[PDB]
C-alpha cells in the first residue's frame, strides 16, 4: 500500500523545525526575563 | 387494508404514507377451485424480515445460523404486479410466473458493519400445489433463478466491465510488459455472469371467493449477490405475506 | 467510602446496576450477571 | 489572577548537556536492536 | 483542460499553493478596504466621507484600536501593527505565484502528481472501492481521448467509435 | 543483414539486447511521476531478458503495426495499422458493433530472434495479450519480486537533475533580484 | 471461539467488558449474540 | 495505519488554532 | 467474459447472430426493423434457425421477410450478458 | 526480517530528549547573557 | 537498511564526545 518511509519524512518535519522554533521562542523569553530584574537571574 | 378500500384513495392521499409497499389483506376464509386457463392477474410478494447465513458460536462451537439484518434501501424491496398462467397437469396447481414486476434490488446489513446486496426476485418460477381449489391451507413451493445483479453494461470503477469497458487494468501499465501479463489480475479483469437458484414456499390463508383474492404467508431462501464473480456469494432467507388475485 | 458502598452495593449487586462478568471454572459459558454478595467465610475466597 | 510569587527559573550546565546527551544516546544504542529484533 | 487532462494538475500540491495565496490575497485586500472605510473618524460633517481627507495630512484617518478590537471580538485574532499588516498583503499573493510556478516546471517535465498509487492498486485487485479520486481519474481518460484526436492534428490520430471510452447511454 | 542475405529470425537475432532495451518506454525519463520514489527497479523490475520481436499479420499476409503510445499519453488504446496508416484492428472498448474487432479480422504474431524467436501465435486472446505488451516499445521479461516492483513507471536520474536544477535556478533567480535590489538600497534600507 | 479478545493483544477492552460493557454500536456483542441500538454506553459511547 | 498519523495532524493543527486565540499576546497602546 | 467467442456475429459484420445481437442490427437488412427484428429479439433462445419460423404469432409476411435473409442470419449459444440487452443495447 | 515500527521509536526516542535538552541549554545560556549587561538585550 | 540507523547513532555518539572534549567549559579558580 503505502511507503513506509514517508512515516519518518512526515514525522521529522513536522517535529524538528516545531522544536526548533518553540526553542527560539523559549530563548527570546528567558533573554526578555534576564535583562529586566526580578524572581529570575 | 384491502385493495377495495385503497382503491377509494386517491394518489395525493397515499404519495409518502408508505403504503404503497404495503399488501392488501384478504378476508372470508373460502374455497376458489380455479377454473383451467385462468391466470394470477395481480401478485404482491412483501419480505416482512431478512437474515443471512453466518458462522456465530453459541458455547464454543460455531455452526450455519440465520443471522437477521437491517434493510438499508428505504421502501424498495416489495415485488407486484406478477402474472403468471394457473395450470392443472395431474390435478395440482401450478403458477408458473410469466412477467412483472418480480425483481427488486435490496440491500442488507450484517452485524459487524457487513453490507449485503442481493436481488430480490422471482423469476422463472414453477409452483406445484397439493390440490387445486386455493382454499384455507393450501401450499404452492417451487424454484426460481435469480440472475445477475450486475448487467453486461455495468462499469468497475476502473472502467472494466463485461460486454463495455476496458479488458485489463489500465492504470498499472507494469503488470503488462511481462510473459505473463496480467495473471493475478485474471480473476477481477475477467467478469462472469451466472444465475443462481432460489426457492421458494407459499402457504396460502384466508381466501376471498367474492372478490377472487387470496393472501398468505411466504418463506424463500435465495442465493445473494456475487460481483461478477470476484467474491463469493451469500446465502439469503426472506420471509413475509403475499397477495394475489385470480381471473377465471 | 461513600463511592465504594455505592458501587458495591447497586453496580455489582445488581440492584441498580448490571453487574460484573461471571464465568464457568473452564471459561466456557461466561456472562454478566449481579452477583449476590457472600457474608460468610467463603466471601474471602479469591475465586467467589 | 495575579503575579505568583513563585515563580522560578530554570538552569542547565553544558556539562549536564553533555551528560543528557550522551545518555540519551546510548541508551538509543543499546535498545535499538532490541526494538529492531 | 489539456493541463487538467493530461497532467492532473488540479492534484498537483503547488497549484494548491498558489490557489490558496490568490483567494487569500483577495480575501485580504476586500477585508482591508471594508475594515479600514468602515472604521473612519468623524472629520468631517456631509454624509460623503470622501471629502473629508486631504494628501497632505499627518494624523491617520481610521481606528486602528477599534478595528484591532472588532476583528479581535469577532474572529479571535486581529492586526495589531500597520507595518505587519500590509507586509503579509504584499507577501500572500506573491509566494501563492511561486509555488504555482514551481509547479509548472515539475510539469514541464512530466513529473506530475498525477496518481496514488496504493489507491490505484487497491481499486485495481477490488472492483467494490471507489473513491472521487477514481472518478476524477476516469474523466481525466476520458477528456484525454476525446481530445486528443483534434487537439493533435500533427499526429494523425484515428480512433473508431468502439474505441473511445464512453459510459452508459449517453 | 536482410539485403546481406539472411533468414529473417536470424536477421533480428543478431540485433543486441541493449539496443532493443534502448527501444522501451519504461526508460523514458519524460513518463513518471512526481511522488513515484525510488529507482526504476522498483517500477517495473529487474529486465531479465528480451522476448524477441512480434510481427502482425491479418488474413491477407499484411504486416500491421501497433501505434505507439506517446509520451503524454498514460492510457492510449490497442490500435493496428497497415504500412499506409490505416485502421486494420483494435481492441474495442464496446464491443456491440464493432467492425475492427481482433477477431472479426483474424490476426497472427509471429516473434523473431529472441525468447520466442521462431514461435507463432494464432489464439485470439494470446494476440490480445502480446498487442497489448507490444503497444509500448519492446517487450521484455521483468522481475516484479525482488523489490515488490508495482505497476507504475519511474523517472530516470536525468529527469530528476533536470527538475532540482531547473527548480533550483528559478528560485536563486529571485535570490538575486532580491540581494541585488539590497544592495543598491543600502542607505535608504532602513527606512525612507 | 479460538480469536477472543485476549488472542488479539487488546488490553482496554477486557477492563470495559469485566464492569458488563458488551454491546458496540456495530451491532455485535463480545458475548457473541447480536445487539440492536445498543444505547449510549457502548464501547464507543464509553471512549467518546 | 496512516489514518492515525491524519487524526494526529488535523488535531495537532487544531490544537494549534485553539492556543494562537486563547493563549496570544495581548496588544497594548 | 474477457472476450466474446462471437463479436462479428453482434452486428459488425455481415452474419448477424439471431441469439445475442441487439435489434439495431437488424438494420441492413430492408423491412425488418420494425415488427419483425422485435418478435426475434422478443422471445426465447433458438437452437436453430428453424426455430424462428415457430415463434408464436409471427405473421406470413414476416416470415417470408425473414426467409429472404435467411442466409445472413445465424445460431449461436447465448450469452446472459448479451441477451439481457437484445431490446436496448444501450447506445444511440 | 525487522519492525517496521522501530524506526520511529528508536528516532523519535534519539531526537525529541535532545532537542529538549538542548532548549534548556539555550534557554539557560539566553537568561544568562541577559541577566548581563551588554550588546546582548 | 538499519545498517544505516545503527552507523548514524555510533557516529552520532562519538561526535558528542567529540564536543564535550575540545568545546568544555573552562573551570576556572
Ligand atoms: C464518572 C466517572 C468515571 C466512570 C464511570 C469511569 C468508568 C470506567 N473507566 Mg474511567 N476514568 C475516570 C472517570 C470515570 N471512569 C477519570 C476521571 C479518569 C482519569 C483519572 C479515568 C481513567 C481511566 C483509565 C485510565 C481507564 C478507565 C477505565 C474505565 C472503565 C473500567 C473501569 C475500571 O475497571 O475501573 C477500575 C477501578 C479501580 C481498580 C480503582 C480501584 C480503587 C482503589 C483500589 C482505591 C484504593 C484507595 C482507597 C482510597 C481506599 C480507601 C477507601 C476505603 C477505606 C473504603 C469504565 C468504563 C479503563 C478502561 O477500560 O478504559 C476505557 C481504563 O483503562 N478510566
Ligand atoms: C467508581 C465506581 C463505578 C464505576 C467505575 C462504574 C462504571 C460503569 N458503570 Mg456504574 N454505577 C456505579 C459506580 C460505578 N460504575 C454506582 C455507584 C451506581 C449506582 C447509581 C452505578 C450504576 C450504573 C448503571 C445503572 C449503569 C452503570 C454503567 C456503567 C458502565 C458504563 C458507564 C460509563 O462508562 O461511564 C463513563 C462516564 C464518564 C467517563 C463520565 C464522562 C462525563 C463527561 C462530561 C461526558 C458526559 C456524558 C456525555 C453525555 C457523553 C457525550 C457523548 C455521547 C453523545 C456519545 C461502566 C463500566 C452502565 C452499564 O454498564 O451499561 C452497559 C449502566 O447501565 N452503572
Ligand atoms: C479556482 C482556481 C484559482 C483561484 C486558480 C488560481 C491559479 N491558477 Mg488555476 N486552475 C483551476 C482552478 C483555479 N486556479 C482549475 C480547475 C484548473 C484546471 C486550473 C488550471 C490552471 C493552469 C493550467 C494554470 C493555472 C494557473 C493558476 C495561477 C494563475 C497565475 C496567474 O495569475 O497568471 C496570470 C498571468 C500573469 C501573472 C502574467 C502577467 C504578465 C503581464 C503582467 C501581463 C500584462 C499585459 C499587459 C497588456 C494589457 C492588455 C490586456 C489587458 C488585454 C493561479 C494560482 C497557472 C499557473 O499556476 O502558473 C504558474 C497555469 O498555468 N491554473
Ligand atoms: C537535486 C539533488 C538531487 C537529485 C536530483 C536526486 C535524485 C535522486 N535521488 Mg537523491 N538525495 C539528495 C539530492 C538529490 N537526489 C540529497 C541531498 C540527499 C540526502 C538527503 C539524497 C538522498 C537520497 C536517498 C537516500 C535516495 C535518493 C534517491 C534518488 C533517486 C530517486 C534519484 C536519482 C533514491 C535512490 O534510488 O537512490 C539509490 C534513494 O534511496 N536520494
Ligand atoms: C527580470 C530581469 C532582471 C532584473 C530586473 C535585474 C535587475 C538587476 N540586475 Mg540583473 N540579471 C538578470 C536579470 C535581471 N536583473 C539575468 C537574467 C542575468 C544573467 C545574465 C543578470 C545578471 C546580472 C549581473 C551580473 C548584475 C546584475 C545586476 C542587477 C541590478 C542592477 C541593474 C542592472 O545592471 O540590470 C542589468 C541589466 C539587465 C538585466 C538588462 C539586460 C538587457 C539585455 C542587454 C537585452 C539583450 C537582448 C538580447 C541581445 C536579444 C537576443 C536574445 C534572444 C536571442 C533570445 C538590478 C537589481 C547588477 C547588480 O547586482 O549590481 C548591484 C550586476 O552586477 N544582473
Ligand atoms: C478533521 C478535519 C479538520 C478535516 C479537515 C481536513 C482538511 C480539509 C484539510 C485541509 C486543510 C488545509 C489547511 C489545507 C490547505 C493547505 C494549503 C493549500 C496550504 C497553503 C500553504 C501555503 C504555504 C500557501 C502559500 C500562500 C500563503 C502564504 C497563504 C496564506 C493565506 C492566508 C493565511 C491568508 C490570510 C487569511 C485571513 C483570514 C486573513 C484575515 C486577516 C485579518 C483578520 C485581517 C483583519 C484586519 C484588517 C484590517 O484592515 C485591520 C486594520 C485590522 C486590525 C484587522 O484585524
Ligand atoms: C533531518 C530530517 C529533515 C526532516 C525533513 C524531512 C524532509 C523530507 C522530505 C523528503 C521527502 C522524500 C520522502 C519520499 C518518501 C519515501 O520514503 O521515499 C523513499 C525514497 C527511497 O526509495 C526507496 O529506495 C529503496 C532503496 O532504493 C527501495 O528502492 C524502496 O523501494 C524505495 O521506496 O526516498 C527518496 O526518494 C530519497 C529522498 C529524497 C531524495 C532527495 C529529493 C529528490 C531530489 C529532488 C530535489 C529537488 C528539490 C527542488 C525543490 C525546489
Ligand atoms: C447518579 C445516577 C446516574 C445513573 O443511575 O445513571 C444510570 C445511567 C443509565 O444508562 C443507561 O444504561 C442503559 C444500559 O445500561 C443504556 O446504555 C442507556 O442508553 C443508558 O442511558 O447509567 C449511567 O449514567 C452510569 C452512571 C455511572 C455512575
Ligand atoms: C512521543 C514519542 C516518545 C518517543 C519515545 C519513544 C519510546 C518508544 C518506546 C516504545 C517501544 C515500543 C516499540 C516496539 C517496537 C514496535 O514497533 O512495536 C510495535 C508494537 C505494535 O505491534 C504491531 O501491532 C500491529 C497492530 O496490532 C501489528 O500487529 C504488527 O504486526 C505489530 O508489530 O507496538 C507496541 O508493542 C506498542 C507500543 C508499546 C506499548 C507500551 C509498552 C508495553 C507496556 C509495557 C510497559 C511497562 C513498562 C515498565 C517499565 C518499567
Ligand atoms: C467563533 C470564532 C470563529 C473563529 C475561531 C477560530 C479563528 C482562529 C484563527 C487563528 C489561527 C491562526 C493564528 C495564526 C497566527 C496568529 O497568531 O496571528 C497573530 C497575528 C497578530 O499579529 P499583529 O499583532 O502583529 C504582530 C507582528 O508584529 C508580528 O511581528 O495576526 C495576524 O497575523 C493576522 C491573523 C490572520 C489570521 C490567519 C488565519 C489563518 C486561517 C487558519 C488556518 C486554518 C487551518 C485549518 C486546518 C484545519
Ligand atoms: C530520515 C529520512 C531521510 C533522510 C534524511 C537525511 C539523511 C538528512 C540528513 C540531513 C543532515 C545530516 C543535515 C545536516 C545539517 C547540518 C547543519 C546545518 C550543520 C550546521 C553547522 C554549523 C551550525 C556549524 C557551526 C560551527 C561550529 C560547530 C564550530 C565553529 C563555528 C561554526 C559556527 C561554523 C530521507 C529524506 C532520505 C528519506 C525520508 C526520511
Amino acid at each position: 500500500e503505502v511507503q513506509f518511509g514517508a512515516y519518518l519524512a512526515v514525522l521529522l518535519g513536522t517535529f524538528l523545525p516545531a522544536l526548533f522554533l518553540v526553542n527560539l521562542f523559549i530563548q527570546t523569553e528567558a533573554r526578555k526575563a534576564g535583562k529586566a530584574g526580578g524572581q529570575d537571574s | 387494508l384491502t385493495k377495495s378500500q385503497i382503491n377509494e384513495l386517491s394518489y395525493l392521499q397515499v404519495k409518502g404514507t408508505g403504503l404503497a409497499n404495503r399488501c392488501a389483506e384478504v378476508v372470508g376464509e373460502d374455497s376458489i377451485k380455479p377454473k383451467p386457463g385462468a391466470k394470477l392477474v395481480d401478485m404482491c410478494i412483501e419480505p416482512k424480515a431478512w437474515a443471512v447465513e453466518e458462522e456465530v458460536g453459541k458455547a464454543g462451537k460455531t455452526e450455519k445460523k440465520f443471522v437477521n439484518s437491517k434493510v438499508m434501501t428505504r421502501q424498495t424491496y416489495t415485488l407486484d404486479a406478477i402474472e403468471g398462467p394457473i395450470t392443472v397437469d395431474g390435478g395440482k396447481i401450478t403458477f408458473s410466473e410469466k412477467e412483472g414486476i418480480d425483481y427488486a434490488a435490496t440491500t442488507v446489513q450484517l452485524p459487524g458493519g457487513e453490507r449485503v446486496p442481493f436481488l430480490f426476485t422471482v423469476k422463472d418460477l414453477v409452483a406445484k400445489g397439493n390440490g387445486d381449489t386455493f382454499k384455507p391451507g393450501f401450499q404452492m413451493g417451487g424454484d426460481f433463478n435469480t440472475p445477475s445483479y450486475r448487467t453486461g453494461l455495468f462499469l468497475d470503477p476502473k472502467g472494466r466491465g463485461g460486454t463495455t469497458g476496458y479488458d485489463m487494468a489500465v492504470a498499472l501499465p507494469a503488470l503488462q510488459l511481462g510473459e505473463e501479463g496480467d495473471a493475478e489480475l485474471f480473476g477481477e479483469n475477467n467478469k462472469v455472469f451466472d444465475i443462481t437458484q432460489g426457492r421458494i414456499e407459499m402457504e396460502v390463508n384466508k381466501v376471498n371467493a367474492e372478490d377472487s383474492e387470496i393472501g398468505g404467508v411466504f418463506v424463500a431462501t435465495q442465493l445473494s449477490d456475487t460481483d461478477m464473480g470476484s467474491k463469493t456469494p451469500k446465502k439469503v432467507l426472506t420471509k413475509g405475506i403475499f397477495y394475489a388475485k385470480v381471473e377465471q | 467510602g461513600l463511592l465504594c458502598f455505592g458501587f458495591g452495593a447497586f453496580h455489582v449487586t445488581g440492584l441498580f446496576g448490571p453487574g460484573i462478568w461471571v464465568s464457568d471454572a473452564y471459561g466456557i459459558t461466561g456472562k454478566v450477571q449481579p452477583v449476590a454478595p457472600a457474608w460468610g467465610a467463603d466471601g474471602f475466597n479469591p475465586f467467589n | 489572577t495575579g503575579p505568583n510569587p513563585n515563580k522560578q527559573a530554570v538552569e542547565l550546565n553544558r556539562t549536564s548537556l553533555y551528560w543528557g546527551l550522551l545518555l540519551i544516546f546510548v541508551l538509543a544504542v543499546l535498545f535499538s536492536s532490541y526494538f529492531f529484533n | 483542460l489539456f493541463l487538467q487532462g493530461f497532467h492532473n494538475w488540479t492534484l498537483n500540491p503547488f497549484h494548491m499553493m498558489g490557489v490558496a495565496g490568490i483567494l487569500g490575497g483577495a480575501l485580504l485586500c476586500a477585508i482591508h478596504g471594508a475594515t479600514v472605510e468602515n472604521t473612519l473618524f468623524e472629520d468631517g460633517d456631509a454624509a460623503n466621507t470622501f471629502r473629508a481627507f486631504t494628501p497632505t495630512q499627518s494624523e491617520e484617518t481610521y481606528s486602528m484600536v477599534t478595528a484591532n478590537r472588532f476583528w479581535s471580538q469577532i474572529f479571535g485574532v486581529a492586526f495589531s501593527n500597520k507595518r505587519w499588516l500590509h507586509f503579509f498583503m504584499l507577501f500572500v499573493p506573491v509566494t501563492g505565484l511561486w509555488t504555482s510556478s514551481i509547479g509548472i516546471v515539475g510539469l514541464a517535465l512530466n513529473l506530475r502528481a498525477y496518481d496514488f498509487v496504493s489507491q490505484e492498486l487497491r481499486a485495481a485487485e477490488d472492483p467494490e472501492f471507489e473513491t472521487f479520486y477514481t472518478k476524477n481519474h476516469l474523466l481525466d481518460e476520458g477528456i484525454r481521448a476525446w481530445m486528443a484526436a483534434q487537439d493533435q492534428p500533427h499526429e494523425n490520430f484515428v480512433f473508431p467509435e468502439e474505441v473511445l471510452p464512453r459510459g452508459n447511454a449517453l | 543483414s536482410v539485403s546481406e542475405g539472411l533468414s529473417e529470425s536470424q536477421a533480428w537475432s543478431r540485433i543486441p539486447d541493449k539496443l532493443a532495451f534502448y527501444d522501451y518506454i519504461g526508460n523514458n525519463p519524460a513518463k513518471g511521476g512526481l511522488f513515484r520514489a525510488g529507482p526504476m527497479n522498483k517500477g517495473d523490475g529487474i529486465a531479465e531478458a528480451w522476448l524477441g520481436h512480434p510481427i502482425f499479420r491479418d488474413k491477407e499476409g499484411r504486416e500491421l503495426t501497433v501505434r505507439r503510445m506517446p509520451a503524454f499519453f498514460e492510457t492510449f488504446p490497442v490500435i493496428l495499422v497497415d504500412k499506409d496508416g490505416i485502421i486494420r484492428a483494435d481492441i474495442p472498448f464496446r464491443r456491440a458493433e464493432s467492425k475492427y474487432s481482433i477477431e472479426q479480422v483474424g490476426v497472427t504474431v509471429d516473434f523473431y530472434g529472441g525468447k520466442l524467436n521462431g514461435q507463432t501465435f494464432k489464439d485470439a486472446p494470446t494476440v490480445k495479450k502480446f498487442a497489448r505488451k507490444a503497444q509500448l516499445g519492446e517487450v521484455f521479461e521483468f522481475d516484479r519480486t525482488s523489490l515488490e516492483s508495482d505497476g507504475v513507471f519511474r523517472s530516470s536520474p536525468r529527469g530528476w537533475y533536470t527538475y532540482g536544477h531547473a527548480n533550483f535556478a528559478l528560485l536563486f533567480f529571485f535570490g538575486h533580484l532580491w540581494h541585488g535590489g539590497r544592495t543598491i538600497f543600502r542607505d535608504v534600507f532602513t527606512g525612507i | 471461539v479460538l480469536n477472543p479478545m485476549w488472542r488479539q493483544g487488546m488490553f482496554v477492552m477486557p477492563f470495559m467488558t469485566r464492569l458488563g460493557i458488551t454491546d458496540s454500536w456495530g451491532g455485535w456483542s463480545i458475548t457473541g449474540e447480536s445487539v440492536s441500538n445498543p444505547g449510549i454506553w457502548s464501547f464507543e459511547g464509553v471512549a467518546l | 495505519m496512516e489514518a492515525l498519523v491524519y487524526t494526529f495532524l488535523l488535531i495537532g493543527t487544531l490544537m494549534v488554532i485553539f492556543f494562537a486565540v486563547f493563549f496570544r499576546e495581548t496588544p497594548r497602546i | 467474459v474477457i472476450d466474446y467467442e462471437n463479436i462479428g456475429y453482434l452486428g459488425g459484420s455481415s452474419i448477424v447472430d439471431i441469439n445475442n445481437a441487439n435489434i439495431r442490427a437488424y438494420l441492413k437488412m430492408p423491412g425488418m426493423y420494425p415488427t419483425v427484428a422485435g418478435k426475434i429479439v422478443s422471445h426465447g433462445p433458438y437452437s436453430g434457425v428453424s426455430d424462428l419460423y415457430k415463434i408464436p404469432g409471427l405473421s406470413s409476411a414476416e416470415a417470408d421477410v425473414i426467409k429472404k435473409y435467411e442466409s445472413r442470419l445465424t445460431a449461436k449459444t447465448p450469452s446472459p450478458d448479451y441477451v439481457i440487452d437484445r431490446i436496448n443495447n444501450g447506445l444511440y
